[PDB]
């Protein structure tokens, strides 16, 4: 943990919302309109909104050997949900530059999805007096193989008292890897990983739900978003065209029905050798608001 | 709404919150009302059409068991430096004194605290059979699929023999009155609408 | 001709006047006053009114 | 403020419903909580007001008249109705 090595203004390049090209807004569901132009009231970003920038780093690596994870304290970040978000994932993902460790090290620049915890109810770790536990079903949305599979389930997560594992009395932080040499091999993509990594941190208590999602996996602009109404958790993506990857659809509904208030961006560090590394991507979070927007649809 | 056009209709999504609950306080869940029911435990909301029913479980039907007693919060509130301050429901929401709760009542006016939440208990026993409330709510035009009760099934028609004349339309659940017409194709054909 | 012009001059002020009287038009509900209504019903009442 | 008196109300025996009591309350507080913990309410039924709005606001005076009735005749105190009991013992007033 060194949090003022992250968040520098090393690459802090600025990201608003630019309402003329229609970033971060949600298609309305069962229908379809073509060649108008018409108000709708919804839950939208405010334009120029800056956000909030995520920067995430390749951990500490000795030659050829592997250390411990270099995070930022993104784990003891508990931000207020209020209406849900829109996540621009990645949009770096297409020129040159490091990640933010190796500095004087440019590599391709790959796309990283967000992890996310989010719940209605937050206290202290027990006894290591940290903030920023979650202590009843909470909601885990984890990326896993290789940026193929999506994870959603609805638990209790015990914390463990090993090597600190989350629930010792010295307590870092929640943070978790991949390994895109040995996980990553293709033709056989290990698709949990990041369960497992996961799982090392928490036990899995009480289940509701278990479901998995096909993620479309590409260096293009992506949009990923979340809202909460009395039907449940809604989940919204950015289709597989290269045609307007802007507009957002509904893919899953969750069945939560307590009222989240809490999440926590979950810190990463991937895994990659020292010589032979890829460079990380930013990404941005942006809040959602009652609004209503003009927009306007073309013939397709 | 009225209950025999659930009967006969479709609609986007159907919404069912339900529990225990005696049929002589069906009273104090009426909008309006102002005993501790609509306050601490269930505030019903009313923007989507929506029913409320209470109804008796009878002896060899079903495989619902019964609970020991009936129970409801008849207060919850935070401690403060100048004094009390009563929380109340949220429209559809649930009580914030329920973690608290969970912890059980064993006798009336049974209190439970943790840190500046307090919440008080009435229980009285369960005698005949017992007794639920269905709080139920639809949506309209939310979704590109309908949920359907069975006697509203219709089998099956084609229009490729009928077409530029008016005709009734039952089309995954939207209804109504239309003539059609061979166009070509415009919006998003996954949104079917 | 000066009847006219105090005519022009009260035609003036009965369009402003007659804009502001209905203000006070309760048109059937319980109060024109939107507060009284929000202070003395329930919601479902309320949006009737 | 002084506090309003309800105690005629709740001691002693109600009256029959051809002489009801009736009790009139201006410039006082009342504790409407531990009021409605007295007594379990089978029905009410309101006219251009509702009970929630009576219990979170203030009016000018309260009136209030009072009698011994039995629950299963509720529907010959509706109003419209036909029989005795609007005829030659309570008729509803419908002006506040
Ligand atoms: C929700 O989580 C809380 C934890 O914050 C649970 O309450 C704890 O229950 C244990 C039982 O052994 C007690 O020792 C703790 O003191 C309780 N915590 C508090 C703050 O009171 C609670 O049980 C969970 N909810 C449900 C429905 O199980
Ligand atoms: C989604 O994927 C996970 C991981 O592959 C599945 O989790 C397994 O679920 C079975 C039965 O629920 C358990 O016996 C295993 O222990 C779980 N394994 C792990 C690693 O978690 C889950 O079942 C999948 N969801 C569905 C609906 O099939
Ligand atoms: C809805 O479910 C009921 C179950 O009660 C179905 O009724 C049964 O149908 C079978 C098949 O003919 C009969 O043998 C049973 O005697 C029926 N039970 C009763 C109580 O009538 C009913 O068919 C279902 N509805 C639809 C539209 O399929
Ligand atoms: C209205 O009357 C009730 C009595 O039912 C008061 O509640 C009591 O308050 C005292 C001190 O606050 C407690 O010691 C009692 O245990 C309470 N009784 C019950 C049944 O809860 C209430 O405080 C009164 N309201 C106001 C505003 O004074
Ligand atoms: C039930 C006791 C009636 C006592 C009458 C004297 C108090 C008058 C003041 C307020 C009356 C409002 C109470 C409304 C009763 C309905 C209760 C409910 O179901 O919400
Ligand atoms: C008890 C009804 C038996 C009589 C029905 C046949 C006579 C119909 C003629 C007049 C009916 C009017 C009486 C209305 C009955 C409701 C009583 C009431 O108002 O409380
Ligand atoms: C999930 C089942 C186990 C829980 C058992 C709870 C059922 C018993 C409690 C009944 C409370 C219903 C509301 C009480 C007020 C009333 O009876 O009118
Ligand atoms: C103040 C107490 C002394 C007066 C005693 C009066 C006794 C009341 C008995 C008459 C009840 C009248 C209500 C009958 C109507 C009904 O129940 O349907
Ligand atoms: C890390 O925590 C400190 C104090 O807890 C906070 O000031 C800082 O903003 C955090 N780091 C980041 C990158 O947000
Ligand atoms: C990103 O780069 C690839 C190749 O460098 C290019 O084909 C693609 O068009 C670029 N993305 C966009 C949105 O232009
Ligand atoms: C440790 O946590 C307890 C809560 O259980 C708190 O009261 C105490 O102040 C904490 N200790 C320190 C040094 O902050
Ligand atoms: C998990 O569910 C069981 C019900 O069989 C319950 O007894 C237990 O307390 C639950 N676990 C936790 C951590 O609450
Ligand atoms: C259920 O009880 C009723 C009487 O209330 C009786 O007529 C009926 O035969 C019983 N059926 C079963 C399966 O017990
Ligand atoms: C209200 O006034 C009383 C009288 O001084 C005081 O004790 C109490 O703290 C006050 N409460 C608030 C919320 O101001
Ligand atoms: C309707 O139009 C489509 C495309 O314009 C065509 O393929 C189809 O044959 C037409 N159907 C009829 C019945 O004319």
């Amino acid at each position: 943990v060194q949090p003022d090595y992250f968040e520098s203004v090393h690459t802090t390049w600025p990201m608003p919302i630019d309402t003329s090209k229609a970033e971060g807004v949600i298609y309305p569901n069962g229908k379809s309109y073509s060649n108008i132009t018409l108000t709708y009231t919804g839950l939208y970003p405010k334009a120029n909104d800056l956000g909030k920038q995520y920067l995430f780093s390749d951990g500490h690596s000795a030659p050829g050997r592997l250390n411990n994870l270099f995070v930022s304290n993104y784990s003891s970040q508990v931000e207020s949900f209020d209406d849900g978000f829109v996540v621009r994932i990645g949009a770096a993902a297409n020129k040159t530059g490091t990640t933010v460790i190796s500095q004087s090290t440019f590599k391709p620049i790959k796309k990283i999805y967000p992890a996310f915890l989010l719940g209605h109810s937050v206290g202290n770790y027990t006894p290591s007096n940290r903030t920023g536990r979650y202590l009843n079903h909470t909601l885990v949305i984890l990326p896993d193989g290789c940026g193929t599979i999506l994870h959603a389930f609805y638990c209790v997560l015990h914390p463990r008292t090993q090597q600190n594992c989350a629930g010792e009395t010295n307590f870092k932080s929640l943070s978790l890897w991949d390994t895109p040499a040995s996980d990553c091999v293709s033709g056989s993509y290990n698709q949990e990983a990041t369960l497992g990594a996961f799982k090392v941190y928490f036990d899995l208590i009480n289940c509701t739900f278990r479901y998995n999602y096909t993620i479309t996996e590409d260096e293009n602009a992506e949009w990923f978003g979340i809202t909460q109404d009395t039907q449940g958790v809604h989940l919204y993506s950015s289709r597989k065209e290269n045609v307007f990857r802007n507009n957002m659809f509904h893919f899953a509904t969750l069945p939560v029905y307590q009222k989240i208030l809490y999440y926590t961006v979950i810190p990463r560090s991937i895994r990659s050798p020292f010589n032979d590394r890829k460079a990380w991507a930013a990404f941005y979070i942006y809040k959602l608001h009652p609004l209503t927007y003009l927009l306007n649809f073309d013939v397709e | 709404v009225s209950p025999s056009s659930l009967a006969t209709g479709c609609y986007s999504s159907l919404t069912v919150d339900y529990f225990a609950y005696s049929t002589d306080m069906s009273s104090y869940l009426q909008p309006g009302s102002a005993g501790a029911i609509v306050q601490f435990n269930y505030k019903q909301d009313f923007s989507n059409p929506t029913c409320r029913v209470l109804a008796t479980v009878p002896q060899n039907l079903t495989t619902i068991t019964k609970p020991s007693n009936y129970a409801y919060l008849t207060e919850c509130y935070k401690t403060s430096a100048y004094g009390k301050n009563y929380l109340y429901n949220a429209p559809g929401a649930y009580t914030p004194c329920l973690s608290l709760a969970s912890r059980g009542f064993s006798t009336k006016y049974q209190s439970h605290s943790d840190g500046e939440l307090t919440t008080t208990g009435y229980i009285y026993p369960v005698t005949g059979n017992l007794q639920m409330a269905f709080i139920i709510s639809v949506q309209y035009g939310t979704d590109t699929n309908s949920v359907c009760p069975m006697q509203a099934l219709r089998n099956d028609t084609s229009i490729e023999d009928k077409l530029d004349v008016c005709v009734e339309y039952s089309l995954h659940g939207i209804t109504g009155r239309g003539v059609f017409h061979n166009c070509t194709s415009v919006g998003l054909r996954n949104q079917r609408f | 001709a000066f009847n006219k012009v105090q005519d022009a001059v009260n035609a003036n002020a009965m369009a402003l006047s007659k804009l502001a009287a209905e203000l006070s038009n309760t048109f059937g509900a319980i109060s024109s006053s939107i507060s009284d209504i929000l202070a003395r019903l329930d919601t479902v009442e309320q949006e009737a009114q | 403020t002084q506090e309003c008196d309800f105690t005629p109300m709740l001691t002693g025996t109600p009256p029959p419903i051809y002489n009801f009591k009736r009790l009139v309350f201006t410039n006082c507080n009342y504790n409407l909580t531990k009021l409605l913990s007295l007594f379990q309410v089978s029905e009410f039924s309101c006219h251009q007001v509702s009970p929630s709005s009576l219990a979170t606001g203030c009016y000018s005076s309260l009136t209030v008249d009072y009698f011994a009735y039995s629950t299963d005749m509720s529907s010959y105190l509706q109003p419209g109705s036909a029989g005795a009991i609007v005829q030659f013992n309570y008729k509803q007033d419908f002006s506040n």
